[PDB]
């Protein structure tokens, strides 16, 4: 039980993160492509 | 601004990990 919702939460922050990554590289692309 | 808003958005996610490893913790104790 606790594993699962251990990989869930973890599951969670790790689509956090990538989803503000993208969008931070997003932008980033956008300045140089102004 | 855009670095600095990238690095806090990078120890938001480490955080959130923290965060998440605590929660799981806590509901392993409580099992």
């Amino acid at each position: 039980a606790l594993l699962n919702i251990e990989t869930e939460f973890t599951f969670l922050r790790n689509r956090l993160y990538g989803k503000k990554l993208l969008k931070l590289n997003e932008h980033e692309e956008m300045i140089q492509n102004e | 601004h855009l670095n600095e808003k990238k690095r806090k958005i990078y120890e938001a996610k480490d955080m959130f990990d923290i965060g998440s490893e605590s929660s799981t913790l806590l509901l392993h104790d409580a099992s």
